[PDB]
RNA sequence: UGGGUGGUGGC
């Protein structure tokens, strides 16, 4: 999820911006308000500990 | 599986169905108007696969980005004796004269999303208020009341008829009565009634 | 492995047949670029699968690329919302959303990345007849 | 005039060639073998005791899939007109069953050859499972572990398909007219060309190929028809027919007494 | 009865958008200049392109709802192969003798020019058409 | 859950006659007639074997909506015609044509065992 | 919130579903919303026999 | 939203609990059925019964003022089945047009005259729709400047109410002003376009019942001629694109008013691949048969339209992000499977293939950036239009 | 789960015929053609078996409730 | 028959 609030309605940071392949999910995020935030861990995420 | 979505609009019994050439009936009847403009092609090639690899039998690879055409497909659903492109000439139900047009027919997969309507229907005569400011109560789980709001007001004024507006925000509401004083004006009149 | 920084400086071709040049004008198949700027390219890096590039929600679907994205950000958002098997222990667990689906089929378009979801094992749906034809209006 | 024609036949399903009848008579022959044939299936279920994986109400469904045999089923009457008050022994085939893994260890499959009939309007056979061999065990209804204790009753009450579809009767129903398209009744989409990608029927080779001289025979109407009544095995496939026609000769007959009392 | 006779020769046919449907151009041998177009169906009656045409205008076929016809009556029609109902839905005297009736039937048209004399009874609402041969 | 009977199909009910007629007075010797608790089953049946009949002029169906189990159809015949006696014959001649359909198929039957 | 616009009663609300098979100024009832809803009709001189058999 | 979307109605008694509507109302709610809400307000006196039913009923409501049209039109399945209704070429036998006559609830009890007598009787649905639509109507259009003689059957000229050429289209009885529903109110009043609605749904439905129609997977395929016409015209196309590379980076360029260097580079790309889209998605158009099902929607109107067809067999075009194309994410490209500083049309988002070939990956995934601007304007800027509108209204 | 009893197209009843589904599977034979030797011919009944996929044996698998 | 916060989902 995503802390930028929902103050402020820029669309920069919705933005499917193109750094995403493979990192997270160009199809899955919800209907709506949070669109653009909330970014699903792709199916070969891994976090570094 | 591509969001072709929508409720079920009606229940027919078995009889009742389109029915191709062996006597397969179908269950689910998307429409054809559904598809030109959401442009989802996709459940079309799902829609081929899955007859065929019903017919021989096993689960194709769908997993994109393939060499998968659907050349293969077509040419194994002719050569496993069929028509290339689905169709199968299908029927009335209720004549059996053939439908002039070829109907595009097969298996697919299926889900069932979390809402019923067993859940969101509710309906209100009277009953549960606040007690902070007497108007009806909001949730649907304790019975509550719907929300008239703004934009619905400014169509009723758009319309016009102010008396069904004071119907609205009066009488199936907090109608509530007080008095005043003719002279200072106000509302400090204490009301005793039995006395009166 | 890469995170997003090393991401800024690779070269990536996406399937192993594109790492040697390859060999026509069939109208059955897909086209991929030539990639003939560079002559003699030193390519470090070729994707494992590009299925790969999904959400979890996202590789269910079957052909994800032969749709209007739209509709594929909504099936991801709609496939959390399958009845089906949640956990197979559903006897014991005292919960207060559980709903089972009873007869659940594994799709005859399964993939091959939901081998690994384990959903042909436990599926939430079944295959009904599709039939895509204007019948009395009850579908406009 | 009308012609019947059989074509093959065993006991699993019956291929015919009904000639010389209008269209609308044929596939209303259809409608009624699918839809009203008085059979007889299970209608109120009482779990005298449960213990299983399986919930209740699951498991009552899927006795409502099971076939039964209702060959002798028309001396037999409906449950909403029979004369008692709830179940007796003049309308219903009263199965009880307990099946019961004892011993703890193993898997028990309650088939349908284990289901008792305990009562029935004897000595009519009916309320049995219906049974591929004698040796056919048959229909998965269980799988019992350690002291799962299953004793349930059922009764058995007659239904036909309107009110829901346990009480199907049969299976499948092939129905084609005219496989050479001689009326142009039907227009084939197509790419190329029309002779070509559209397969011949399996009733291809039993009439000509028309030829392409031929003038639109405008005074031509449908007229040989082929269906396909398989079976469940409830009935067997002459049984089927004949009941139907006998059941659509009674809906017809009853339209013309309310014509003739309203007369 | 019948307000118009003439015989006419085939000259083009236009299937084209139509599969069941063809259009014909017959221009008059009687009398030149007596232009004559009739959208047809081929698989009531299939034409073709040099035959002859018997072409007659009637407005009844005598010699409110439509039945389908008894064996017992008879017709105008009954000389003829090719029969359609139509109406009278545009008629403008135009030049020297171009004279332009259009008759519409149903869907279907009947573009007709030539003398005066021809066509100056034609001046109706329902009119039918009997092709012969 | 407003979800009603499924023997509303076939059964009717009390004080509702199973045929129910009314002529229709705009054209003459016309009528219409409330069929109760059925389908197309009967209907189309009926339809087209009222249909090849020479007296016979109009007749027509239609079902009000597939999610009740009631139609109603239009009947009119020639000026000379009681069309309920053309539909009684309609009947007559149906089941004696399914009559020796039975007839037949028991013969044959009978021979292919 | 509460005196512009605000909650009311003899609401209802569910979900939709097409049917060609109507007229245009026709909208479909499920039977338990007319249960639940109401209207005051006027016991009057020209509706006493209905009204007492809804009663009944 | 507008002075409709609250609007009266009468009530039908239906079980199996959902919400029943017409069809032809959803176009003023604006509802699908994906599983929208409507609320149901109820009168609880005589005062506002009577207030809903002379201002708010539907019939009283059809013309809207935004537009000074009608905005109750026809929507997928009635308009495109009666629009293969009735084209020239369809003819009816006289027993099943006793059932379509019959379902007029004002139909008289007069069958029309069968436009064929002999050899064997038929009709046209044209005069079929002619039973509809009342007496005293007139209609004359011209479309494309046809003649009286009518090639190409197109345009519509209606006198009586009795259809005498033409086929009845989206252009005619959707929701275009001066149509004929339109003319229907002006001429007739409320309650005869109100039963308007009524007479051509029952009719179309039975009709295309008992015809039918459907769309299959070759509905978007074209021969494999026509498949090399596109290719080669897309083709030349990048050709066309790589001179423009050539001249602008051997600066041969011309500037345009108003743009500096790269926005009218980047302008005349936009101009050069839609000429691309247009011409290739028009020979697309016009190989396709007439019995083929795609493009009878398209030419009716009811859904969709031309850049549907293109974009699924021929060519989808370029991906946009805020009309431009693809922002370098990263530096000098827009993935990492590209070089640096290549603005050909698969590097910043053109679709080369249809739809039905399959994407390469970044152009699928270039696609689901467009559908990101989709979703991030539908649910942003609707933040904008809401308060603009409250404030108008205050 | 576990086999349904008819087919949910057409209704031929099918659920006798797990068990030697399994048992035709254990010799080698490949799923079709064991499909084609129990006589099911419509891909109703095909699909109303091929498709279907077994969590009764994971039920129990749980050591005794009781 | 609570309030009051907060989260996710529907159009
Ligand atoms: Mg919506
Ligand atoms: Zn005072
Ligand atoms: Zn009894
Ligand atoms: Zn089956």
């Amino acid at each position: 999820n995503t802390p930028i609030g929902r103050d402020g309605k820029l669309a920069k940071p919705r933005q499917l911006h193109n750094t995403h392949w493979g990192l997270v999910c160009p199809a899955e995020t919800p209907e709506g308000q949070a669109c653009g935030l909330v970014k699903n861990l792709s199916l070969l995420s891994g976090i570094s500990i | 599986r591509h969001g072709q979505k929508g409720t079920i609009g009606v229940t027919y019994r078995h009889e009742d169905m389109p029915f191709s050439a062996e006597g397969i009936v179908p269950d689910l009847i998307i429409n054809p108007h559904a598809i030109p403009s959401r442009m989802t092609v996709a459940h079309l090639i799902e829609c081929l696969l899955s007859k065929v690899g019903s017919i021989r039998g096993y689960e194709g690879d769908a997993t994109p980005f393939t060499d998968l055409t659907v050349d293969a497909v077509s040419n194994l659903l002719r050569d496993n004796g069929y028509q290339s492109r689905g169709f199968e000439v299908m029927y009335n139900g209720h004549t059996g004269k053939k439908l002039m047009a070829q109907v595009f027919f097969g298996p697919t997969y299926y889900q069932r999303l979390r809402h019923m309507v067993d859940d969101k229907i509710h309906a209100r005569a009277r009953g549960p208020v606040q007690v902070l400011t007497r108007q009806p109560v909001e949730g649907r789980s304790r019975d509550g009341g719907l929300r008239f709001g703004e934009m619905e007001r400014d169509c009723m004024i758009a319309h016009g008829a102010a008396g069904f507006l004071k119907e609205r925000l009066m009488e199936a509401s907090d109608a509530f009565r007080v008095h005043v004083c003719g002279i200072c004006g106000l509302m400090s009149v204490i009301a005793n009634l039995k006395k009166n | 492995y890469v995170d997003g920084e090393e991401e800024e400086t690779i070269m990536i071709a996406m399937t192993p047949e594109d790492l040697q040049t390859r060999s026509l004008n069939d109208t059955a198949k897909r086209i991929k670029p030539e990639m003939s700027t560079s002559s003699h390219h030193t390519f470090t890096h070729c994707e494992i699968h590009p299925s790969m590039i999904l959400g979890v929600a996202a590789s269910i679907i079957p052909f994800p690329d032969h749709n209007q994205s739209p509709r594929n950000t909504y099936q991801s958002a709609m496939g959390k919302q399958a009845m089906g098997v949640f956990l197979t222990n559903y006897n014991v667990r005292m919960d207060t959303m559980a709903n089972i689906l009873y007869y659940p089929q594994k799709p005859l378009a399964k993939t091959q990345a939901m081998e690994y979801l384990k959903f042909r094992e436990l599926p939430a749906g079944q295959n009904a007849i599709v039939a895509i034809a204007c019948y009395s209006g009850y579908n406009q | 005039e009308p012609k019947v024609n059989i074509i093959n036949a065993q006991d699993d399903e019956v291929e015919l060639m009904l000639s010389d009848v209008n269209l609308s008579l044929a596939n209303s022959l259809r409608r009624t073998m699918l839809a009203e044939v008085p059979t007889l299936a299970i209608d109120l279920v009482e779990i005298k005791m449960n213990t299983s994986v399986l919930a209740d109400e699951f498991i009552s469904h899927r006795l409502g899939l099971i076939p039964l045999v209702s060959e002798d089923v028309e001396e037999m009457k409906y449950s909403r007109d029979c004369t008692c008050e709830d179940y007796c022994d003049e309308c219903s085939v009263v199965l009880e069953l307990s099946a019961r893994h004892e011993g703890e260890e193993g898997t028990t499959d309650v088939y349908s050859s284990s289901l008792i009939k305990v009562s029935g309007p004897g000595n009519l056979n009916v309320g049995e499972p219906v049974r591929r061999d004698d040796y056919d065990q048959g229909i998965l209804l269980c799988k019992l572990r350690n002291h799962q204790e299953l004793n349930i009753r059922c009764i058995a009450k007659k239904g036909i398909a309107k009110e829901h579809a346990k009480w199907s009767p049969c299976s499948a129903i092939a129905f084609e007219y005219d496989p050479h398209n001689k009326l142009k009744h039907t227009d084939f989409w197509f790419e190329v060309d029309a002779k070509k990608e559209w397969p011949d029927s399996k009733y291809a080779t039993w009439e000509e190929p028309p030829k392409p001289g031929e003038v639109f025979d405008y005074k031509a109407k449908p007229n040989r028809f082929y269906m396909t009544v398989e079976t469940t095995g409830s009935l067997k496939a002459n049984q089927v027919f004949s009941r139907g026609i006998k059941t659509l000769q009674e809906k017809l007959a009853n339209v013309l007494f309310e014509l003739e009392n309203s007369r | 009865s019948a307000l118009f006779d003439d015989i006419f020769t085939v000259q083009t046919v236009d299937n084209g958008r139509y599969n069941k449907v063809s259009r014909i151009i017959g221009i008059s041998t009687t009398n030149s200049a007596i232009k004559l177009t009739l959208d047809i169906n081929n698989e009531m009656f299939p034409v073709s392109q040099d035959d002859s045409l018997t072409v007659t205008l009637a407005n009844s076929l005598s010699l409110k709802s439509w039945r389908p016809p008894k064996p017992t009556d008879k017709s105008l029609a009954d000389d003829y192969d090719y029969v359609m109902f139509g109406t009278v839905y545009k008629f403008e005297e135009g030049d020297e003798d171009k004279i332009k009736v259009y008759v519409s039937f149903g869907g279907l048209l009947m573009c007709l020019e030539g003398g005066y004399k021809s066509l100056a009874s034609l001046k109706q609402d329902n009119l039918y058409i009997l092709i012969r041969r | 859950m407003n979800a009603p009977d499924r023997f509303e199909l076939f059964i009717l009910p009390d004080d509702v006659p199973k045929l129910k007629i009314t002529p229709d007075s705009r054209v003459p010797n016309c009528i219409i007639i409330k069929f109760e608790r059925e389908d197309h089953t009967l209907a189309n049946l009926l339809r087209e074997e009222l249909a090849l009949y020479p007296d016979v002029t109009f007749v027509a169906y239609k079902v009000e909506h597939p999610l009740f189990a009631n139609f109603v159809m239009r009947l009119q015949t020639e000026e000379g015609t009681r069309p309920k006696q053309a539909l009684e014959r309609a009947c007559a001649s149906i089941i004696n044509k399914l009559k020796t359909l039975d007839h037949k198929f028991n013969e044959e039957w009978n021979i292919k065992n | 919130g509460n005196l512009m616009g605000k909650r009311v009663d003899f609401s209802a609300r569910t979900v939709i579903s097409g049917d060609p098979n109507l007229e245009l100024d026709q909208v479909g009832v499920p039977i338990s919303i007319a249960k639940t809803l109401s209207y005051p009709e006027t016991v009057t001189q020209y509706n006493i026999h209905r009204l007492t058999e809804y009663v009944r | 939203l507008h002075k409709m979307s609250m609007m009266a109605h009468r009530v039908k008694v239906m079980p199996y609990s959902t919400f029943r509507l017409n069809l032809s109302v959803t176009s003023p709610y604006n509802a699908d059925f994906d599983g929208d809400e409507m609320n149901l307000h109820v009168p609880q006196s005589e005062e506002t019964r009577a207030e809903l039913s002379q201002l708010c009923a539907v019939p009283l409501q059809i013309v809207s003022p935004q537009s000074n049209k009608p905005v109750m039109g026809i929507v997928q399945d009635t308009l495109c089945g009666v629009r293969k209704m009735t084209l020239r070429d369809t003819f009816i036998e006289y027993e099943q047009v006793m059932n379509m006559l019959f379902w007029v609830p004002s139909w008289d009890g007069v069958v029309p005259q069968p436009a064929i007598l002999k050899p064997k009787p038929l009709w046209t649905g044209k005069q079929l729709l002619s039973i509809a639509i009342p007496s005293g109507i007139h209609l004359q259009r011209t479309d494309g400047g046809n003649s009286l003689l009518s090639p190409k059957d197109n345009g519509m000229l209606i006198v009586d109410g009795k259809v005498m050429f033409g086929v009845v289209d989206k252009k005619t009885v959707g929701s275009g002003g001066g149509g004929l529903i339109h003319t229907v109110m002006r001429e007739k009043g409320p309650k005869i376009c109100a039963e308007l609605f009524g007479n051509i749904q029952k009719v179309v439905n039975y009709w295309l019942l008992h015809n039918g129609f459907s769309i299959g997977i070759g509905d978007a395929i074209a021969d494999a001629s026509t498949m090399k016409e596109i290719t080669h015209a897309i083709s030349s196309a990048k050709e066309q694109v790589q001179e423009i590379i050539y001249k602008a980076q051997h600066n041969e360029l011309e500037l345009k008013p108003g743009m500096t260097l790269r926005e009218s580079f980047e302008g005349e790309v936009s101009r050069t691949l839609n000429d691309a889209r247009d011409s290739a998605g028009r020979s697309a158009e016009m190989n396709l048969k007439d019995l083929n099902n795609v493009k009878q929607m398209v030419s009716a109107g009811s859904k969709g339209s031309f850049i549907n067809i293109a974009q699924m067999s021929a060519c989808v075009g370029q991906q946009m992000v805020e009309g431009k194309r693809i922002a370098f994410g990263f530096a000098d490209r827009s993935l990492p499977h590209f070089t640096k500083d290549d603005f050909s049309p698969e590097s910043k988002g053109f679709v080369e293939n249809s739809y039905l070939r399959g994407l390469t990956p970044q152009e699928f995934f270039f696609h689901a950036m467009a559908g990101r601007e989709g979703l991030i304007d539908t649910a942003v800027k609707t933040a904008e239009t809401g308060y603009i509108q409250r404030r108008l209204v205050k | 789960m576990i086999i349904p009893v008819r087919c949910f197209s057409c209704g031929k009843v099918v659920g006798d015929k797990w068990d030697a589904y399994l048992r035709l599977l254990e010799e080698g034979k490949q799923e079709g053609d064991a499909l084609d030797e129990l006589k099911l011919k419509r891909y109703c009944c095909r699909r109303m078996v091929l498709t279907h996929v077994d969590l009764i044996e994971k039920f129990l698998r749980y050591n005794p409730l009781e």
